[PDB]
């Protein structure tokens, strides 16, 4: 009956869309994810939260999700949302196969889902997805690409973005210290701890509080290795140097 | 399916979300389109470079067939879908009645699109305003407008999106009779109407001008950037 | 294919050859004839392989998740109501012929289910290509009230039968012995016939054969 | 016949660590051969190989939409597909379309995933697996690849053994069969590595 | 008030609000007049011009040879309800090769009404007719309301100032039974003229008369053809 | 209020408005009354006539629903007509289907069935009629039966719908009907609804009777006009 | 007569951006009765507190612990009605796993399945939420898995975890033990202590359900095995 | 606490309550009768009570006792049209499940399906909730005799001894006592605790007319309902 039912679709007096702004401030309050773009590989760090004792951590990084050999995504915002869309965007990269024989590119795969997400806004008087998911990938087209996408279904190709809690913060700090047209995957992920650190309201950076993934193309195979807590940990002593050596300067 | 209409006339006889849908149109990025006597321009403004952004996957014009060529205002995402839309809708012109789309098919097209989400029940109408210019076999430039609710006008010279009337009141003061000319006066008489739009950045404005007898080609940075001088010097000239 | 069952005093003994033949050559020497409906219930299927093998796996899930939500073990009664009813839709599209034997609280039982969705419930059933040959066995040789040895017996006798009298039918003999307190499975539980020793080495040495081309890929 | 229309032949068999597929490499319509390079051995993972002979609309068909299937499950589960999993998967595939069978059959030859032990198996076009313990062959020379790996197959088998035992039997068979030949690849696999050959073969 | 809004609400005074607003738009429209004789039927209709240049809108629709239906509603509604009517005539025509009962018409026509007054979101049908046939049986007027409700009625008026109407029907209806056609639409014609305002008369532009009858299949008189019932009337007693 | 907007919302105290506001309905209708006599079951509808205009038979309430079963109805007549051909439907479904003319038991539970599924959906309204099913048979004997727009079918050996059903069921109380001929029931149906008429409350009335028993051999009939008008010469005769 | 019925999602947004209607139903999961899981290495170990309100009712009739599969179980807390709607699922997609892959679902694998379940009713429109949360444990590789499903449909997975009234009680007191060193599964001792501390009047066999999963398969513990951990328990 | 149309439709409310399902529960009450079930050792046994307000309504049609299957059989707490058609519901479900599986329902079975329909009632809307209880009576072979009561809101369990209407939370106090002390009833022993539980919470000594029994036994499993003067001899007895 009309009287039960939410508009969800209809258009404000303003011309706004209530129901995807009020997605959009979900994703705010969801854990920080960062990306960063070097030459050699494109990056995804993302803040583990909730982090009890008593969790199996046997999901081989919760926030992290493979699409496909050649691409990954990482989401902020409702977890069943992001269930949903991470096992349709590894159904679109399969489809996309079998029609071509050949991976599908990347901006492919972003368009895809968000002309789902974008449907939903469209029609249906059916709740939006409230998810924002950041993807790293490889195509023979155009090389590296990082991308976002918001729940309305714009999409952006970012270099460096970050759409967790301290997104705005994040921001600022990665553009005034991304250096463009420098790569070297070490210094966007010293960068990427840097920023961690200021996004994260606890001290310390502790190893299990943050997980980091690298995709780098290796041999024409491109590899999505996941940093262990050893290598992350020893990246945080490297944010920690580097302050003491701020430090010894003052 | 949801099976309600979304968009009701009021009592004042207005269809109020269509008016809605308008004003998403009015908050969008600016866009100007110009016809010249053999070459079709076309451009945008607002790219708001954030440095870490890619300005490829942002860019606000495109082309739906060689003959025709589009530029949005308005909600970005509800675009795209209208433009694969219309994509689809050319080549399956020519695979139907074999032969190129003409300009108007493809404005008409994109109008009883959006017309029909204003007509259906349970889905809230397209937020775009849409320039689309191309040329005709005959080769002569077409220019047309699509509104939110679905009415399509041929024009020599038009703007959409944000501080769209103070375009439009520039692009009639300042319109030359032979449209300019020479083709770098018509890309100037836009690369002015640039000038005209609020930021006023240059390099921040970017402009694709089709030759309407080959294909569309996005102005180079540098290359716009010259044409920028042109007008800086026609500034100069001007004192 | 002999698929036999006999009802025994006690419980159902279900024995099958182990023999697969496509056109006219043996594709497989060991294929289980004998399949898992039920803790309590097994069924013995010849026919197409495949549809055997599906139908069988269709009523051993649906008897799983209707055991678990009747919380009892299950009735032949409802694994043949459900087999019956499948194999009638499909009109003899899937051809199955299953001799279908479990101990239930009402009861050892046997029954017979043809292709076309006819069931006979009987003490002795034979089904398959060497079906008349172990019919003759046990037209002869079933006396009513059995013990478990003596059921043994004649079923693997049957089967030997169908594996000695007919070209399709052959290779080791499977038995499978289901009672209210026990439930046993014997895969290989007698092996007619074995092939012969190699009387003349065929080995060929290492660079007997010629490469045109060779690759090596290392591996982890 | 369907089967014959394209022609094709698939060996498999097992050794003491190793586990070998053989193919031959003809692609042809009816007498006339077209190319002599079609791939009918193809990899479903490091470690596991599937091989498909049968109509060659088929032989394409069933690896791409096995592929489709086999990288949502690696995905969807962490583990590398196990070699009975797999069966089970093209089993699925093809009884689906039982009523209008995919004419292939296909032949998987691969190692275990976390333990290493060989698993060899063959299927029909309506989908019956048969898991075996020494060869599995299934192309339009059966009955040729059968009498030769009958004859030749040992127990335990080196894989250098295991290489000259497939190569043989195809090579031998493929001969006596005037629609399949033109080369022969042997893919063996081993935990340490996986060898691809192409044997000398008579191109008539 | 929040009780008004739809058909499946029912009051807690138990009556539909949506049916009764149906029920007034037939009140706002033209009045109609339909009479009975032994062996005749006449529905004579007051035609409304919305402008003196435009042509007055057409009341009297052909359903079959033996039955005709004035309207006195929301018209686009008639044409549903009408169009539907000529079909089961055409069916019962094509498999029993026979005139649909006046009487069983009417009967379909309401079951139709009924399910829109009932489920939800469909709204109530809101026309009001007056079907006059020729069957076995004899002459026929019935009268549907809104409502789904048929009523079978020897005289009968709709529409505005149709009370006017009724009340001479009802004082000369003994007389009906008993008279030729020409009478039956000199009374019928008189009831109109009663509906009509005083000032305004009627004229061979706004009225339209119909007959049916035992030799006589629907025919819809009007124009010049009407001026013959015209003539020979009293003058009007005002 | 605001629990009483759908027959889909239970009001906290624990009921159904919708379904009440609809019985609210039969009760603003006239009164039919029908009584089970010894050989049969014999109905009398009083249909008051609004305009004098109206041939006779006009919205008549009394329906032959099935050659052995009639109906006399109480409430809207355009949802009775309705329910009318559900019943119908719903007897020819089963004469089709088992081979014999549908026992009156099973014809008032599949109508009720219908009646209760308007209820439970918000969509649909509830139904805003009372009908009565009576049938004679000479293998299960005369029976009657009374749905309301809730749902419930109870068989009855007399009952009265409508605006005087209070007073029509006090004197049906008073009939020995187990006993009584059905031709001396007809007359006695006729008082009952002269005396319930209201007199000035309603304008003049028509008689509606109908007689379903062993006389009409199992067949539901409209009363033969002999029969009648004899019974409403008593019935004025006994008012007065 | 209404067919499908209602096709608008009863969740929106809200203008915090939190869905409203989920977390009412995570307040029948907190109102419902005490339900304790623990994972020993050996195996994991489920509890739920089952008090009948009278002795009329029969215990026996009705499992709070239920066995999915041969080697999965679920508890539940909140409302059973919707529990055993899930419970039926899960079975159903358990045996589908079976028929196409011919390998016992792997326990994660069954959870994501059930959670999409619930994950649907959300966005689908007319469905509440459902009102219950599920502490599903499973042994595939050996291995024990213990993992828990909202409402919404987020699965995590918990060595130990406890749901219900004084929930956050619960989970302290089993984070002063839970050491994870256990080999054995003396954790029944442990869970029963939990599921003690929150008790009422007192434990009885009748009174608390527990069901062990361990590599030979889900059992649920007999009311004879019940009663002797609930002797002698510390 | 109240969010939005919580207690208007069958949605969720602050504090996770369904109130419009504890509005169906107070609609079983609504209806002014009381059911009583008892299981002995040997037999189950179900009580009600029927109160015919009118004379006129013939005693038999109205009956809350209803045989789902030869071997099973229930009484119907709350709104009459709505507990019909969950009466139609089961005897169905159990027809499917003989022909489907071969054997009969198991009484534990058909409480669930018929549970398992109420709950889906609750978790769309579109569908109120129904306002009837059902309790089942049956012999299952290993379990002996049984008795289980759903709830409007889709709860289901077995029950040694329990009611349902008006006045319940006496009842289940009255048969909590006589539990405890119980030491295995006998035939004559279960109708009597069960007679005599009604008749002290309802405190009225009702005569064998105004009370329904109907009883399984392990000796005869079909269910029979207790002819008046069968019912009478058990009253008179618990009156010595
Ligand atoms: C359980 C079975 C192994 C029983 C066995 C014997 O009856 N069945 C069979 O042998 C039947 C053929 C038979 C009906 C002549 N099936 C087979 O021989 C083979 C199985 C082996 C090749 C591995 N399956 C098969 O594909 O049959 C060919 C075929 C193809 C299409 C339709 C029908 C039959």
């Amino acid at each position: 009956s009309r009287r039960y039912d939410s508009r969800t679709t209809i258009f404000s007096p303003e011309g706004r869309l209530y129901q995807v702004e009020y997605a959009m401030e979900a994703i705010g309050h969801a854990g920080t994810c960062l990306g960063i773009l070097a030459n050699d590989g494109v990056l995804l760090a993302a803040e583990r939260r909730n982090i009890h004792k008593l969790l199996d951590e046997v999901f081989f990084s919760e926030k992290i999700y493979k699409l496909n050999e050649d691409m990954a995504c990482s989401v902020a915002g409702i977890t069943s949302d992001a269930n949903v869309l991470t096992n349709e965007l590894r159904l679109i990269a399969q489809r996309y196969l079998l029609q071509y024989q050949e991976p599908i590119p990347c901006e492919q795969l972003v368009t895809a889902l968000c002309d789902i997400k974008q449907a939903y806004t469209q029609f249906g008087g059916k709740r939006p997805f409230g998810v924002s998911l950041l993807y790293i990938g490889w195509d023979k087209h155009y090389g590296f690409q990082l991308y976002q996408s918001d729940p309305s279904g714009n999409y952006g190709g970012w270099k460096a973005t970050c759409i967790g809690n301290n997104s705005a913060a994040a921001v600022s700090m990665l553009k005034q210290d991304y250096k463009e047209g420098e790569m070297t995957l070490k210094s966007a992920l010293a960068l990427a701890i840097k920023v961690l650190n200021k996004t994260m309201d606890v001290s310390k950076l502790s190893a299990e509080k943050v997980e980091i993934a690298t995709l780098t193309r290796e041999n024409g195979k491109t590899v999505i290795r996941v940093l262990k807590q050893k290598e992350v940990e020893q990246l945080i002593k490297k944010h920690e140097e580097e302050e003491a050596k701020a430090e010894r300067e003052k | 399916s949801y099976d309600r209409a979304i968009t009701v006339f009021s009592p004042d006889g207005h269809l109020f979300q269509v008016e809605y849908a308008q004003e998403a149109v009015k908050k969008g990025s600016t866009a100007v389109g110009v016809r010249g006597r053999d070459i079709v321009v076309l451009g945008v403004e607002k790219k708001s470079v954030a440095k870490l952004q890619d300005e490829r996957t942002v860019r606000k014009i495109c082309a739906l067939d060689d003959n025709v060529c589009m530029a949005f205002a308005g909600l970005t995402a509800d675009a795209r879908i209208v433009i694969n839309r219309a994509r689809v809708e050319c080549q399956s012109h020519r695979l139907t009645v074999e032969d190129p789309v003409t300009v108007e098919y493809i404005t008409r097209y994109i109008a009883s699109l959006k017309q029909r989400y204003t007509q259906s029940n349970g889905r809230r109408p397209f937020g775009i305003s849409a320039l689309i210019v191309g040329f005709d076999f005959d080769g002569t430039p077409r220019l047309y407008q699509t509104d939110p609710s679905g009415t399509y006008h041929a024009w020599k010279a038009n703007a959409i999106g944000r501080g769209a009337k103070s375009v439009r009141e520039f692009l009639e003061k300042n319109y030359t009779d032979e449209a300019i000319e020479t083709d770098d006066l018509t890309i100037k008489l836009v690369i002015k109407a640039l000038l005209e739009v609020v930021q006023s950045g240059g390099k921040n404005i970017e402009l694709a001008v089709m030759r309407r007898d080959q294909s569309l080609k996005i102005l180079n940075p540098e290359e716009i950037e010259k044409y920028v001088a042109e007008i800086e010097k026609e500034k100069e000239e001007n004192e | 294919t002999t698929i036999a069952g006999v009802v025994y005093k006690d419980g159902i003994v279900l024995g099958a050859d182990t023999r697969a033949t496509e056109g006219m050559v043996v594709a497989d020497k060991n294929c289980s004839k004998i399949h898992f409906i039920s803790p309590n219930i097994y069924c013995c299927g010849a026919g197409t392989a495949a549809d055997t093998d599906m139908t069988t796996q269709l009523i051993s899930s649906n008897l799983e998740l209707h055991s678990l939500s009747t919380g009892r073990l299950p009735r032949v009664v409802t694994a043949n109501r459900m087999l019956k009813q499948m194999l009638f839709r499909y009109q003899g599209y899937i051809g199955a012929a299953l001799v279908l034997g479990g101990v239930d609280v009402t009861g050892p039982h046997l029954y017979s289910i043809y292709p076309h969705g006819s069931t006979d419930k009987l003490p002795y059933v034979t089904m398959g290509s060497g079906s008349l040959a172990a019919m003759a066995v046990f037209e002869d040789k079933f006396r009513p009230d059995m013990e478990e040895e003596e059921a043994k017996n004649l079923v693997s006798e049957a089967i030997a039968a169908g594996i000695f009298n007919d070209l399709g039918s052959g290779s080791n003999i499977d038995l499978c012995v289901i009672s209210k307190n026990k439930l046993d499975f014997l895969r290989p539980y007698t092996v007619p016939n074995k092939k012969g020793t190699r009387l003349g080495r065929y080995r060929c040495e290492k660079g007997t054969t010629a490469v045109l081309t060779e690759k090596i890929t290392p591996l982890e | 016949s369907i089967m014959s229309y394209n022609g094709g032949a698939v060996m498999a068999m097992k050794g003491k660590n190793c586990v070998a597929i053989a193919a031959d490499r003809r692609f042809g319509i009816q007498a006339q051969m077209v190319t002599t390079d079609f791939q009918k051995i193809f990899p479903m993972g490091d470690r596991l190989y599937i091989g498909l002979a049968g109509l060659a609309t088929d032989v394409q068909t069933v690896a791409q939409r096995l592929k489709f299937r086999l990288n949502l499950y690696e995905l969807k589960e962490g583990r590398q597909i196990k070699p009975y999993t797999l069966m089970s998967m093209v089993a699925n595939l093809l009884y689906e379309k039982r009523f209008g069978p995919y004419y292939t059959e296909p032949v998987i030859a691969g190692l275990d995933p976390k333990t290493f032990k060989p698993f060899i198996c063959s299927l029909d076009l309506i989908g019956c697996p048969m898991v075996t313990d020494d060869f599995v062959v299934s192309g339009t020379c059966a009955e040729q690849m059968y009498g030769m790996c009958e004859s030749l197959w040992e127990p335990n088998m080196d894989p250098d053994h295991l290489f000259e035992t497939i190569s043989q039997a195809m090579l031998n068979a493929v001969d006596r069969d005037a629609v399949s030949g033109m080369g022969v690849i042997v893919h063996i696999i081993e935990k340490d590595k996986i060898t691809t050959r192409t044997l000398k073969a008579r191109m008539d | 008030n929040q009780y008004d809004n739809d058909v499946t609400v029912w009051s807690p005074q138990g009556r539909i609000h949506q049916i009764e607003y149906a029920m007034e738009a037939v009140k706002q429209g033209s009045a109609t007049v339909g009479l009975k004789s032994k062996t005749h039927a006449v529905l004579v209709a007051l035609k409304r011009a919305q402008s003196e240049l435009a042509a007055h809108q057409k009341k009297i629709l052909h359903v079959d040879n033996h039955i005709g239906i004035s309207i006195a509603g929301l018209t686009a509604d008639a044409r549903l309800l009408c169009n539907f009517m000529r079909q089961e005539c055409l069916d019962s025509r094509f498999v029993f090769d026979r005139p649909l009962p006046v009487s069983r018409l009417v009967s379909l026509i309401g079951s139709k009404t009924q399910i829109p007054t009932q489920r939800y979101g469909r709204r109530p049908y809101g026309v009001g007719l007056l079907i006059a046939g020729y069957d076995d049986m004899g002459p026929h007027i019935f009268q549907t309301c809104p409502s789904a409700n048929y009523f079978d009625c020897r005289a009968m008026s709709i529409g505005a100032r149709s009370q006017s109407a009724r009340t001479y029907l009802e004082r000369h209806m003994s007389e009906f039974m008993e008279c030729n056609l020409n009478e039956l639409v000199k009374h019928g014609l008189r009831a109109l003229r009663e509906t009509l305002p005083a000032e305004q008369d009627l004229t061979t532009k706004n009225v339209s008369i119909g007959i049916v009858g035992k030799d006589l299949e629907f025919t819809i008189y009007d124009d010049d053809d009407v001026s013959p019932f015209l003539e020979g009337l009293e003058e009007r007693p005002q | 209020t605001g629990y009483d907007l759908s027959a889909s919302t239970f009001s906290p105290d624990g009921r159904v408005f919708q379904v009440e506001y609809a019985m609210k309905a039969v009760e603003n209708s006239s009164t039919a009354i029908g009584i089970r006599c010894k050989d049969g079951v014999v109905f009398g509808v009083e249909k008051l006539v609004l305009s004098k205009l109206y041939e006779e038979g006009s919205n008549k309430r009394l329906f032959n629903v099935d050659r052995h079963v009639g109906m006399a109805v109480a409430g809207l007549l355009a949802d009775a007509r309705s329910l009318a051909d559900i019943a119908r439907e719903e007897a020819s479904n089963f004469r089709s289907n088992f081979g014999y003319n549908i026992p009156l038991k099973h014809l008032a539970d599949r109508v009720a069935m219908y009646v209760h599924a308007y209820t439970l959906y918000s969509a649909v309204r509830p139904f805003g009629c009372s009908f009565m099913l009576g049938s004679y048979s000479v293998n299960d004997g005369a029976q009657l039966y009374m749905i309301d727009p809730s749902g419930v079918s109870y068989g009855y050996w007399g009952c009265a719908i409508g605006k005087a059903r209070q007073a029509a069921k006090t004197e049906i109380e008073k009939l020995q009907m187990k006993e009584m001929t059905c031709r001396d029931i007809v007359k006695e149906v006729a008082k009952i609804i002269y005396i319930v008429h209201d007199e000035v409350k309603d304008k003049a009335f028509e008689l509606e009777l109908s007689w379903v028993g062993e006389l009409t051999n199992g067949r539901h009939e409209i009363v033969p006009k002999d029969i009648r008008e004899e019974a409403e010469k008593y019935a004025k005769e006994s008012l007065k | 007569m209404a067919e499908r019925g209602y096709s608008f999602s009863l969740t929106t947004f809200s203008p915090s951006g939190k869905l409203v209607q989920i977390e009412y139903a995570l307040a029948a999961v907190a109102g419902g009765a005490p339900s304790v899981g623990i994972k020993a290495a050996n195996g994991v170990v489920l509890a739920t507190e089952k008090k009948q309100k009278s002795i009329l009712y029969d215990e026996r009739s009705v499992h709070k612990v239920e066995p999915i599969t041969k080697h999965i179980g679920l508890v539940y807390s909140g409302m059973g009605p919707d529990y055993r709607v899930l419970v039926h699922r899960a079975r159903k997609l358990a045996q589908q796993y079976y028929l196409v892959y011919q390998e016992p679902i792997p326990t994660a694998q069954l959870v994501q399945r059930v959670a999409s379940v619930m994950q649907e009713y959300t966005q689908s429109g007319g469905v509440r939420p459902f009102g219950v949360s599920l502490l599903i444990c499973g042994w595939n590789e050996g291995r024990p898995y213990l993992f828990q499903s909202d409402p919404s449909g987020a699965y995590f997975a918990w060595k130990a975890t406890a749901m219900g009234k004084n929930y956050v009680n619960g989970k302290t007191f089993l984070e002063k033990r839970y050491n994870e060193d256990l080999e054995l599964e003396d954790a029944i001792h442990t869970a029963i202590l939990t599921l003690k501390e929150s008790f009422e009047g007192q434990m009885t066999e009748d009174n608390i359900e527990v069901g062990i999963c361990n590599e030979a398969g889900f059992r649920r513990l007999t009311p004879t095995e019940v009663k002797d951990y609930l002797a002698a328990i510390a | 606490s109240s969010a939005g149309f919580d207690r208007h439709i069958t949605i969720f409310s602050p504090e996770g309550r369904l109130y419009q399902v504890e509005y169906a529960f107070k609609a079983i009450n609504q209806g002014g009768l009381t059911s009583v079930a008892v299981r002995g050792k040997d037999c189950a046994v179900i009580v009600t009570q029927k109160k015919v307000p009118d004379k006129l309504l013939d005693s038999s049609t109205v009956t809350h006792l209803f045989k789902i299957t030869e071997n099973i059989g229930c009484v119907m707490t709350g709104m009459t049209a709505d507990s019909r058609s969950q009466v139609q519901r089961a005897r169905y479900e159990a027809a499917n499940w003989k022909y489907k599986y071969g054997y009969e329902i198991p009484v534990d079975m058909l409480c669930k399906r018929i549970a398992d329909i109420s709950q889906v009632y609750t978790q769309n809307a579109e569908m109120r909730p129904l306002g009837c209880c059902m309790i089942l009576i049956g012999i299952d072979e290993e379990q002996g005799p049984q008795v289980y009561k759903c709830d409007p809101a889709g709860y289901y369990c077995g029950f040694k001894a329990t009611a349902a209407g008006v006045k319940q939370t006496e009842s289940t106090s009255f048969l909590e006592k006589k539990v405890k002390k119980k030491f295995d009833w006998t035939f004559e022993q279960t109708v009597e605790t069960a007679i005599t539980c009604l008749s002290t919470v309802l405190s009225i000594d009702f005569k064998p007319s105004e009370i329904e029994v109907g009883v399984v036994t392990v000796e005869n499993p079909k269910f029979r309902i207790l002819t008046e003067a069968e019912i009478d001899a058990h009253l008179v007895a618990l009156a010595e």
